[PDB]
């Protein structure tokens, strides 16, 4: 059985800058089979209000999901994505570069 | 207008962990969720407005019945072949059909299913056969090949059918699905070039890398099309930078009949 | 709305041909069908067509045109026992099945050697009727209904004496009244004029 | 390998009484259908059952309901009988639905007539004519006739027995019954059948030929207020013997 580990990518809608009102995007794309967990981190703690879109397929046939928050970036505040799938032993984490 | 597409996905899994659903089903055009279903809910329901809008209560009843036998086909099917691949555990079936109207008037149609994520029968609506990809695929393709009637109504469907409703969900939904939202592009240095787009729609898009009116394809790294959240998509492509040799490099992107050059002095 | 039509009824000769035509307005289409329903019984399937063109099947083809939402099914080297209703049916966008109304085909049976004639049947000793019966006529002739409310006729039977491969029309009718003879019996019809009337 | 099997074949009702068809499937098939058939139109579904666990509305589902009881078996009920439910029912079944090629699988139909009051309800009178002398001289061959007459609703069954055994050779039974009254809407029928022997056959005289009409009509339960007898659900018969001439 091919299990597919989930490609995962951290942005903002907009192209980010300091005290202006964004939205942090988690795409967790191209996983199989469909069961995964995704948090969005602010400093490494979970943040609470958290949306995602329903379960997408692709015609590969595997799935994607995005997960989201509105949030105000500063430069103290760092940001990341854990993801759980069953391709990974422990969760991993994907911190928002820019 | 522009190519369009319609898709119905289903997703059967075999012994779901707890609340997960067994069956899902989900249809697309272009990017766009239209409708879903699954065996916890057993309702079909618009997952975009302009379908909830048009297509009145007796439309969302009708297909909630015929999912729900669909649902309980998908279990039988799938309950077959974990028998036949001697499978414990839980295992997916999945099925997609669909079709496509293109720019120039010319239509395709597609049906296939999947076993564990991988493909695993295809149908061929011109030669009116199934493509198996292993022995117990081929055990199916014979009993689904032994009923030729049911071969042609699926040919009829993914010809003229599938076509009528998609050309009835893009007016609907014309207002969504036939727009047209021109990407912001930009340059920056990171050493590498990354030209960005962002704020555009449809996601269909092609930007690339030019080192002195040339293509670089092998040297370009290219990103994804990403949902932006907004309805809108955004995208990237980097070279990277020769430190010894200076060049004239220009990122090109070419959206919805509009080609633009962002020339780096 | 959608509608489906075909011929109430159709009536055709001993191994001959004939054709039942079905024509159709849908929301969509999912394939049209044939059904075969004999008189008293429950429908049967007789065939399913969704692309253009002829399939056969046996004495039976079936035809379809989708461009002109039309289909018709074909009966070769008709038959008696070919007597039936023939319902057409077609699947909507929604795989909604909308059905015609039906055509009952009647057959004519092919009458080698006519041989009209009357003839009185015995009394019976519990019953005030007299019974008259109109036999072996060709199969172009017709039984009119009674003029009189105290006539009883029935409409024309083909019987087949399968020992015999001999097939027969008759028509029936009966009366208790007193000025009832099989002479008049039938006099509302145009019979035969060689139809033989036996003596009283 | 019984196919559909829906009961009962014939019911006569009373406005306002209740009604369950029964309808089972040995197939294995997964989706169920209840059809009334009436004169000038199109069959139209009344309800369906897509799957086992699931039933919607067809067509013309006021005045009725259904009950898929499990994979094999689909109940029609009609709760407070309605004239208009006057009609021939019909269950059927297909492997699947949606399978666009997937053709219906038919029971062998239910007759209901529902009626404002029983005491139209009669059963036939039968009697059996045997064969003109002169027919049997001049083609050698003997027709006998059989009447049953004056039976309402239409709910009969006529059948002719030589010598102890149902023949069907040599038979012609009209295949819709006669108005006696055509213009009333309550007209009772008349329905003649024909049996035509060789005369050889008529003149052995220990042939024995009987015509019999089985009668649907009221049971136990239904109220009888008549000076006439109860037209229960019954058997009428005639015969005769052959003649030596
Ligand atoms: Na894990
Ligand atoms: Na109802």
């Amino acid at each position: 059985m091919i299990q597919r580990t989930p490609k995962i990518q951290v942005y903002s809608r907009h192209p980010a800058e300091n005290g202006k009102s964004n939205f942090l995007n988690c795409y967790v794309s191209g996983f199989h089979p469909s069961d995964i967990e995704v948090d969005l981190l602010k400093n490494g703690e979970r943040i609470e209000k958290v949306e995602h879109s329903d379960l997408s397929f692709s015609k590969d046939w595997s799935f994607y999901l995005l997960y989201y928050t509105e949030f105000t970036p500063t430069e103290k505040d760092e940001y990341a994505c854990r993801v759980n799938h069953v391709t990974l032993s422990q969760p991993k984490i994907v911190k928002w570069d820019r | 207008m522009r190519t369009h597409s319609l898709r119905y996905f289903r997703l059967g899994v075999s012994d779901p962990i707890h609340g997960v659903p067994e069956f899902i089903s989900v249809g697309y055009v272009d990017s766009h969720p239209i409708t879903t279903y699954d065996s916890v809910t057993r309702q079909k329901e618009p997952r975009a407005p302009w379908m909830a809008e048009n297509l009145a209560p007796d439309h969302w009843e009708r297909y909630t019945q015929l999912l729900r036998g669909w649902q309980q086909m998908f279990k039988v099917e799938l309950k077959r072949l974990q028998r036949h691949y001697n499978h414990s555990g839980s295992h997916t079936y999945q099925r997609m059909i669909g079709c496509e109207l293109l720019e120039d008037g010319s239509t395709t149609g597609f049906l296939q299913y999947a076993y564990d994520g991988q493909d695993f029968l295809i149908f061929n609506k011109d030669t009116l056969s199934w493509l198996a990809v292993d022995n117990v695929a081929h055990t199916i393709k014979q009993a689904w090949e032994a009923n030729q009637h049911e071969l042609l109504y699926q040919k009829n469907w993914l010809e003229e059918e599938c076509i009528a409703w998609l050309k009835r969900f893009l007016e609907y939904g014309k207002d969504t699905l036939q727009r047209t939202e021109p990407p912001l592009v930009r340059v920056n240095r990171k050493t590498a070039l990354f030209c960005k787009a962002h704020g555009f729609y449809p996601p269909e898009i092609y930007m690339t890398w030019m080192k002195n009116g040339e293509e670089i394809v092998q040297e370009i790294d290219y990103g994804d099309i990403l949902p932006s959240g907004d309805g809108t998509y955004q995208a990237w492509a980097s070279i990277e930078l020769d430190p010894q040799s200076s060049n004239l490099y220009s990122c090109h992107v070419e959206h919805s009949g509009v080609h633009m050059v962002l020339q780096v002095p | 709305g959608q509608n489906i039509d075909q011929p109430t009824e159709m009536t055709a000769t001993e191994g001959a041909i004939v054709q039942i035509n079905c024509t159709y307005q849908t929301s969509g289409f999912n394939g049209l069908f044939w059904y075969q329903q004999h008189a008293g019984e429950a429908p049967t399937f007789l065939s399913y067509n969704v692309l253009d063109g002829l399939e056969e099947k046996g004495r039976f083809s079936s035809f379809l045109s989708r461009s002109k939402g039309y289909s018709y099914l074909l009966l070769k080297e008709l038959q008696m026992k070919d007597s039936a209703s023939y319902l057409c049916a077609v699947k909507d966008s929604n795989y909604q099945l909308i059905w015609g109304a039906g055509t009952k085909l009647i057959i004519k049976p092919d009458i080698q050697n006519p041989d009209p004639a009357v003839y009185q049947l015995r009394d019976s000793k519990s019953s005030d009727k007299s019974v008259c019966l109109f036999t072996d006529f060709d199969s172009q002739t017709n039984v009119s209904q009674s003029k009189d409310s105290d006539v009883y006729i029935t409409d024309k039977c083909v019987l087949d004496m399968r020992s015999m491969d001999f097939k027969s029309n008759s028509a029936v009718a009966w009366s208790n009244k007193s000025d009832f003879a099989c002479a008049n019996a039938f006099n509302n019809s145009i019979i035969p004029e060689d139809t033989f009337f036996p003596s009283p | 390998n019984a196919g559909v099997t829906q009961t009962p074949k014939f019911q006569v009702l009373k406005t306002g009484q209740s009604m369950t068809l029964q309808c089972a499937q040995d197939m294995n098939h997964n989706s169920m259908y209840w059809y009334r058939q009436d004169p000038g139109m199109g069959l139209r579904l009344i309800y369906y059952s897509a799957s086992e666990g699931t039933t919607d509305k067809g067509e013309v589902p006021n005045g009725y309901n259904v009950s898929r009881l499990n994979k094999r078996e689909f109940s029609l009920r009609l709760e407070s009988a309605a004239p208009s439910q006057t009609s021939v029912y019909f269950c059927a079944s297909s492997v699947w639905t949606g399978e666009g090629s997937g053709e219906l699988f038919f029971g062998e139909g239910s007759r209901l007539t529902v009626l404002e009051d029983l005491k139209n309800v009669f059963p036939p009178e039968v009697a059996v004519f045997e064969p003109s002398e002169a027919e049997i001289s001049h083609t050698q061959k003997a027709t006998l006739v059989c009447l049953a007459t004056g039976f309402y609703p239409d709910h009969v069954e006529l059948s002719w027995w030589v010598n102890g055994k149902e023949v069907h050779s040599g038979v012609c039974t009209d295949p819709q019954p006669l108005k006696e009254q055509p213009a009333l809407n309550d007209s009772r029928y008349a329905l003649s059948s024909r049996l035509r022997v060789s005369a050889t056959f008529w003149q052995n005289p220990r042939n024995h030929f009987r015509c019999q009409v089985q009668f649907y009509g009221l049971s136990e339960n239904d109220e009888w207020t008549q000076d006439r007898a109860k037209p229960v659900t019954q058997i009428v018969s005639a015969e005769a013997w052959g003649r030596a001439d």
